[PDB]
RNA sequence: UAUCUACUUUAUUCCUCCCUGUACGAAAGGACAAGAGAAAUAAGGCCUACUUCACAAAGCGCCUUCUAAAUGAUAUCAUCUCAACUUAAUACCCACACCCAAGAACAGGGUU
């Protein structure tokens, strides 16, 4: 059920997600109502991500 | 239809100051019928140009071309040509200086 | 030691294995010839938004073609040789958006292919088709795996896109590549223009009026350029250009069928503004 | 890019090339079989058989006569071309020379071949056989030809 | 028998399918179009439906200087001053906008282009617009006018000196010096009319071809 | 192509044109995007210290099939408002002056000859 | 004389014309949009013609280019609401040897 999770307060609308292709002009913030609707699991997915120890376990 | 006797109404009906046209031969690749008509002044010029082109947009022939008014700037001279035909709305005086009744009449005997 | 098919062979034997193996091929793609005296798939009529095959030609080259405007207009010929469909895969299985068609051209030797390819073409039933390419589909276009696709599954008016590698021009520097000839940043960008192999990559020419099919030699003659050297192989679909979406009323939908019998097709369908040859010469009166 | 271009660029310029080819076809009109670079004997096989064709255009022939004149710089090969050579192969119409490749050469290790003409009075080359009828793959197959003969 | 430039392929790894096609087109033009023999000397005059003028039609007259484009798109380009002013025409031979092709002077110069006639005095280039067709004779060969014309100073449009042109229709002793002569017979190349890998021999071309023409009649 | 500072060919019964001069008149400004002018294009020309545009009649690099190519660069003058200096054109103008979006039936009705 | 890092195939605009000299204004004035055109540039191709040339490569040549409303509370009216409610990416790609439109080598395509 990670499309029915709830932000609180106007996380959906202010908090961004940034990301860049590495081509030149290629920088690419979408709020987190937009990733949403792309892809209803990168959100949890993300938050775990960044929770992990940044090592090579991680993945 | 829109013939040169439907331009004789149109150029007649506005009352034109001085009328005279030539049937040119079909050799000569250029149209049928050229006409040179001249009016008051640049007034009565553009008018009797907008009220020509009035006429054949609104009269028929939607598969022929739309015709473009050619020398909207210029002062003594106009010039709007059809499928058939091409009328020039000038000056007498540009008539004098042009001489094109002549040119139209003697294509290789004049100056 | 690894081998070809014609190495142990005694000079008897060459000759009869080239008659043998020929022969086949050529029954093989002459019992294809009636696909509705077979049993097909149910037929469906065009429905608003359904997509249909496309084919697989031939570039034979180009040549000048006149409206009746007195335009010139180069055309690329796309001969049809022996395109056939080859495997139906379903949306559920595919995994995709949509359900595709696998379709090959011109058949190859069969001494020339992996063995996976030629257990798929024998129980298919065909001689080895040189490319597949695959079609995205609705489920209301699906002919059955192991049937022909002609020249007049198009019609000339009807716009199209073809697709095919482009002529290779092997490693160019920068000037033919791209056509020309920062201090802070201390590297250099991806995707930065620099020499490297330039061409042999699939490239599509999008939005082509068909102006002439000849129904005979299966001949598509296409407006102005393709993608590719002559002799090349052509992936010819319908036009996925907007202006190009809904005018698949006339068109035959599943695929155009010579055995249906019904209203058979002249020599050569032409567009209404095609000048024939045999017409008389044309006055702009 | 190089599509469709179909000479070998060779020697030092179109005409050394023409030169060199010019001697290794006057080499085996005399020899009647060389060993030389490969690259070189095939560029020149496609001369050498023209230049046969040339020879069955009759010795009274002036086009043939010239040709003959340039492309043989030995004067004396040049009645060879047209009594020994264009009456051996009157009959058959093409396929005059024949190309196989040696052992690489033994000094800078390149590819090699030998072009001889074809019915010349020299030893012959050890050809290529294909493999004896008598072998088990060419006996299974003989048979399947007596059983699709038997369809009829 | 004289078959015309534009049937005879040139080599190249095309299908002949193709030039089956394109003859099956050619010769469905010249049903209705008589398309006659005519080679680079001769002097031409077409008849075209002009696109600018309402079915009016028009006639050029002048030299074909050139016959190149082979196929269905093959042209000829015919010049001729007229009022001080030189002009070339390239006519597209099958483009169904042109009515009639007479040949008014059938023959055959010393070049197989004459495009050094842009570099030649004028009156080697003028003709008469109203020119009367002259008459041949049914059964004969062609006769080979040869003119080597005068030329205007030396700054030409190329080096038609030089012995790549091959050009037969100049009196060069008139309008080059013998320094300048033996300068451009450095650029010789005499190898190269002795390599028969270039030659391209159409013969079989021909026998195919005129079982195409003979089979559309 | 006529670009900027060719060599004109001027071709007109105008006072500056048939007066002799020193300088051949020579481009200087093409009306278009890019610098390249074709048959019917507005220019500016240099005669006799005097700027002045002119039309473009047929010029000397190969155009499409069936119209014409001279062998110099004709061009008729005009003058601001549009109406041409000239008064006769001696050398034979192409019909393809019809087609394109401009002053081109002021020219027109003073060829002698038409090509 | 390149050792290391990085890298080496991610459609716009002008003019004309029409709609229209209508909308809007009241006269002067004067639209949009959408459409047809012609150009030019950029991007991607291609050689039928033309041109440099000639089993081909090119361009000067041709082809294609897809926040605003209503309603309405705090503050019974109103109020666009950091009040709530209602309303306004497809395509592309996907299985020895000899010749090659593939190619620096390797690879690739073809060899019926
Ligand atoms: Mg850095
Ligand atoms: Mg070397
Ligand atoms: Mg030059």
């Amino acid at each position: 059920n990670t499309r029915h999770i709830a932000f609180s307060g106007n996380k959906w609308e202010q908090k961004v997600y940034s990301s860049h292709t590495g081509y030149p002009g290629g920088f690419r913030q979408v709020t987190a109502a937009q990733l949403h609707l792309r892809d209803p699991v990168a959100i949890v997915k993300l938050a775990i991500y960044g929770m992990l120890p940044k090592n090579l376990h991680r993945r | 239809k829109f013939d040169i006797d439907m331009m004789v109404s149109l150029l007649r009906q506005e009352n034109a100051r001085d009328i005279c046209v030539i049937q040119v031969p079909p050799e000569m690749r250029y149209t049928d019928y050229f006409v040179i008509v001249s009016g008051t002044s640049t007034r009565h010029l553009h008018a009797m140009a907008f009220y020509v082109v009035k006429m054949y947009k609104h009269l028929k022939c939607k598969r022929d071309p739309h015709v473009k008014i050619e020398g909207k700037d210029t002062d003594d001279w106009l010039c709007v040509d059809f499928g058939s035909m091409v009328i020039h709305l000038m000056l007498p005086e540009t008539r004098e200086i042009y001489e094109l009744e002549k040119l139209w009449t003697l294509r290789s005997y004049d100056d | 030691s690894g081998t070809w098919w014609d190495e142990h062979l005694s000079e008897e034997n060459v000759p009869f294995i080239k008659q043998l193996v020929s022969d086949e091929d050529k029954a093989q793609l002459a019992s294809k010839l009636c696909p509705l005296k077979d049993e097909p798939w149910p037929i469906h009529p065009w429905e608003p938004g359904s997509f249909r095959v496309g084919l697989i030609a031939l570039k034979l080259g180009m040549m000048p073609l006149w409206t009746k405007d007195g335009q010139k207009h180069v055309v690329t010929l796309l001969q049809v040789q022996d395109c056939h469909v080859l495997k139906y895969t379903s949306k559920e299985n595919c995994n995709g958006k949509m359900a595709t068609l696998s379709v090959g051209g011109k058949t190859v030797s069969r001494f020339r292919k992996a063995t996976s390819i030629l257990e798929f073409y024998r129980e298919l039933g065909l001689p080895p088709k040189q490319t597949v390419k695959i079609f995205n589909i609705t489920d209301n276009a699906a002919i059955k795996p192991g049937t022909p696709l002609y020249a007049a599954h198009f019609r000339p008016g009807q716009y199209v896109d073809v697709t095919a590698k482009t002529i290779g021009k092997g490693f160019q520097g920068v000037m033919k590549r791209w056509g020309f000839k920062t201090g802070d940043i201390g590297r250099v960008w991806p995707g930065t223009k620099m020499p490297g192999k330039m061409g042999n990559i699939y490239r599509t020419e999008y939005g082509l009026k068909v102006w002439r099919i000849n129904t005979k030699h299966n001949i598509i003659y296409v407006n102005g350029s393709v993608p590719g050297h002559k002799n090349c192989l052509v992936k010819v679909k319908d036009s996925k250009l907007p202006a190009y979406k809904d005018l698949g009323k006339n068109l035959p939908f599943p695929t155009y069928f010579p055995d249906g019998d019904e209203e058979e097709l002249p020599e050569d369908l032409y567009d209404e503004n095609v000048c024939q040859p045999g017409a008389p010469s044309i006055t702009f009166a | 890019i190089s599509h469709g271009r179909v000479f070998r660029r060779m020697g030092l310029g179109p005409e050394s090339r023409i030169h060199l080819l010019r001697n290794l076809l006057t080499g085996l009109v005399r020899h009647e079989r060389i060993e030389a670079p490969w690259a070189r004997v095939d560029e020149m096989r496609g001369y050498a058989e023209k230049l046969i064709d040339y020879g069955k255009l009759g010795d009274t022939n002036e086009r043939a006569m010239r040709m003959a004149d340039f492309w043989l710089t030995e004067k004396d090969l040049i009645p060879k071309l047209f009594q020994v050579l264009a009456p051996r192969y009157k009959d058959q119409t093409g396929g005059y020379t024949r190309m196989l490749q040696i052992p690489n050469r033994s000094l800078d290790r390149a590819k090699m071949a030998v072009i001889e003409y074809k019915g010349n009075c020299l030893p012959p080359l050890p050809l290529p056989r294909r493999d004896s009828h008598l072998t088990l793959l060419n006996q299974l197959l003989q048979g399947l030809r007596q059983d699709l003969r038997q369809s009829q | 028998r004289f078959l015309s430039p534009e049937f005879i392929p040139r080599r190249g790894r095309t299908d002949p399918l193709k030039f089956q096609i394109e003859r099956k087109d050619m010769l469905e033009r010249r049903k209705v179009l008589h398309i006659p023999e005519f080679y680079v000397g001769s002097i031409l005059r077409v008849t075209t439906a002009d696109p600018y003028a309402s079915g009016k039609i028009s006639q050029f007259l002048g030299i074909c200087i050139q016959r190149s484009g082979r196929g269905l798109g093959a042209t000829f380009i015919l010049r001729n001053v007229i009022e001080g002013q030189g002009v070339e025409i390239c006519f597209e031979l099958y483009n169904p906008r042109v009515q009639e092709i007479q040949v008014v002077k059938l023959e055959k110069r010393l070049d197989d282009s004459l495009l050094y006639l842009r570099d030649a005095l004028p009156e080697y280039s003028t003709f008469d617009v109203n020119m009367k067709p002259v008459v041949q004779e049914p059964n004969q060969k062609v006769p080979v006018n040869e003119l080597k014309v005068k030329m205007k100073p030396k700054p030409w449009s190329k080096r038609w000196e030089r012995p790549n042109f091959n050009i037969k229709g100049i009196r060069f002793d008139l309008c080059l010096t013998e320094q300048q002569m033996k300068e451009a017979q450095k650029w010789n190349q005499p190898w190269l009319e002795f390599d028969m890998m270039r030659e391209y021999d159409t013969s079989k071309i021909e026998a195919a071809i005129w079982k195409e023409i003979e089979a559309s009649k | 192509a006529i670009q900027k500072m060719t060599r004109v060919r001027v071709v007109d019964n105008s006072a500056l044109g048939n007066s002799p001069y020193h300088r051949a008149p020579r481009c200087i400004h093409v009306y278009k995007k890019n610098g390249v002018g074709k048959v019917g294009d507005q220019i500016l020309l240099a005669i006799k210290g005097q700027k002045k545009k002119a039309l473009i009649v047929g010029h000397c690099m190969p155009g499409p099939r069936m119209t014409p190519r001279f062998d110099s660069n004709n061009v008729v003058l005009i003058e601001d408002n549009g109406n041409p200096v000239g008064t006769r054109i001696k050398t034979p103008i192409p019909t393809s002056l019809r087609k394109r979006e401009g002053e081109y039936s002021k020219v027109l009705a003073i060829a002698q000859n038409f090509v």
